[PDB]
């Protein structure tokens, strides 16, 4: 039949990236800011086709307005926080699980941890080390509160993209 | 029927169903889906 | 990435085409990686079982080295025989024993068993997986489906291709693998697991034996899922036709917690798996009788 799956985060997160890698393995080169985009694919599920539809949202204040309309008769959320900004990271707790839990209080969710492959550049890792996240600090949060269970992945290299959309699938389906 | 697994398979059949823009002249969405224009 | 799989596995298998030595391959049946036939061997007239696996229809690639190294390096009075693999164009082939009785499904569907039957398919089949899970080996499809009989009775597990290994290094498995009304719960919760699952999945099994199927099967599998891992295990139906023994025995492997649901091992020393009767007590079972 059909899975309903939002994807919500702070801005600059990754949100597009996954979902244009997973669903065509392509990187969008430039960063544009997401108002909305509706996409879908077939997954086949033990040979029987589902519509795999994936909603990307706004992650920027600006289209606060818009975000919520997505909400409605959603079967799974990907709450996405960059592993490398641990800003992102706290407004899982602090905003995006609110909001969705709000709206849609029975409907499963699933703490995505994005850019892990950015955890070796060193370029980046000055910048956290100046100002002054790692799988058992978020696998803690997705136990708190109450995620269906933490994953992570790189949109570049694919490291457990898969898996992000796979363990989704499956939540979706179970509830 | 019992010997249905649960493989999930990899995508295929993509479709952009919906692209929403924001008019940075006129302060409008552009590319709404028509259920959402007359909320907001 | 198919060649390099293709290569990796070119090395693992034996060497040739066995179309150079069988003929008659006829289909005996379907599975998830692929179908089953019989062959004749050219010299001799023995019947022989080939499994054929297309490389390009696996979700799982990887799983197609466990149907090679597993009944290899795990040969067992309880354990299919797999004489040769190879590869055939795209295909893995595995040529194994015809195991003349067929799959204990076939019984369980079309006959009631007794508990002395019960019994001794039980301890078969926890023979083998004692001396699979001592080695880390975790079977992962435990089910009437995975059993295959002889023509006099005795019982070999088979179907290996969801198999993983467990050691010091990795304790613990994650991935969502097994046939939807037999997975254990804390495997569907996306826990990680051990050994511990085949013998939920046995128990599942025990119940197919006594009340014909598993768990609510009349439920679609991903429904009957969300019920395994979320409700209190579930219950023989038959309860009239059923020993204190037997309860007994199935109250040792349908525990939700993993810690203490029984082993292999301890549950070998069980007195229910003393009522099991020989071979022979199976035969009459079996669709020809
Ligand atoms: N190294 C690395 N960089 C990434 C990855 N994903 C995204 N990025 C970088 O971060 C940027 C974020 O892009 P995007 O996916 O649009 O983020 P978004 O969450 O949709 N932002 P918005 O909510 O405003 O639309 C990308 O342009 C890219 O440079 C990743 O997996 N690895
Ligand atoms: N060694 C064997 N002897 C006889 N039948 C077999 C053998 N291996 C598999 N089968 C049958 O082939 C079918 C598919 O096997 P499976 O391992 O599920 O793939 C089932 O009906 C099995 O009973
Ligand atoms: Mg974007």
């Amino acid at each position: 039949q059909t899975i309903k799956c939002v994807v919500v985060g702070d801005g600059a997160v990754g949100k597009t990236c996954l979902l244009i890698s997973y669903t065509t393995n392509k990187f969008p080169s430039e960063y544009v800011p997401t108002v909305f985009d509706n996409y879908a694919v077939t997954v086949m599920i033990g040979g029987e086709p589902y519509t795999l539809g994936l909603f990307d949202t706004a992650g920027l204040e600006d289209y606060d307005r818009l975000r919520p309309l997505s909400y409605p008769q959603t079967d799974v959320f990907l709450v996405c926080f960059s592993v490398v900004s641990p800003s992102s990271f706290e407004n899982v707790k602090e905003k995006w699980v609110p909001e969705i839990t709000h709206h849609c209080p029975k409907t499963p969710f699933l703490l995505v941890g994005t850019q892990i492959d950015l955890r070796d550049d060193p370029s980046t890792i000055e910048k956290l080390a100046k100002n002054k996240i790692t799988p058992e600090t978020a696998e803690k949060l997705a136990r708190d509160l109450k995620a269906v269970k933490y994953v992570e992945c790189s949109a570049l290299t694919q490291r457990g993209l898969k898996n992000v959309f796979d363990e989704a699938i499956l939540a979706a389906l179970l509830e | 029927k019992r010997k249905k697994r649960v493989e999930i398979s990899a995508p295929s059949n993509f479709e952009h169903r919906v692209h929403t823009g924001f008019d940075q002249h006129e302060q409008k969405f552009t590319g709404l889906p028509r259920q959402w224009q007359s909320l907001i | 990435s198919h060649e390099q799989f293709r290569a990796a596995l070119q090395l693992v298998v034996d060497p040739g085409d066995p179309r150079s030595y069988l003929d008659n391959f006829i289909k005996i049946g379907e599975g998830s990686t692929g179908i089953v036939c019989i062959a004749t061997v050219r010299s001799s007239g023995k019947l022989v079982a080939v499994k054929k696996m297309d490389l390009r229809k696996q979700q799982r690639r990887e799983l197609l080295f466990n149907e090679v190294v597993i009944m290899r390096d795990y040969q067992h009075e309880n354990v299919v025989e797999m004489y040769n693999s190879y590869l055939v164009g795209d295909e893995l082939w595995v040529v194994m024993e015809f195991l003349e009785g067929g799959a204990l499904t076939d019984i369980v569907t079309h006959t009631r068993m007794n508990e002395e039957q019960i019994a001794a398919v039980c301890l078969a089949v926890l023979q083998a997986l004692s001396v699979l899970h001592a080695q880390g080996v975790i079977h992962r499809d435990i089910k009437s489906d995975s059993i295959l009989l002889t023509h006099d009775g005795r019982v070999k597990l088979s179907d290996f291709g969801f198999c993983a290994q467990v050691s010091k290094e990795v304790p613990r498995r994650k991935s969502l693998v097994g046939t939807p009304y037999w997975m254990a719960p804390e495997l569907i919760s996306r826990l990680p697991y051990g050994p511990e699952v085949d013998i939920w999945s046995l128990g599942i099994m025990v119940i197919e034996m006594v009340d014909g199927e598993p768990p609510y099967f009349n439920e679609p599998p991903l429904k009957a899922m969300k019920m395994i891992r979320d409700n209190l295990p579930p219950r023989l139906k038959n309860l009239h036709k059923v020993s204190p023994s037997l309860k007994g025995f199935l109250d040792r492997l349908l525990v939700r917690d993993p810690a203490q649901r029984a082993t292999a091992a301890e549950l070998l020393k069980h007195p229910f798996l003393a009522k099991a009767g020989p071979p022979a007590s199976i035969v009459p079972l079996m669709r020809q009788n």
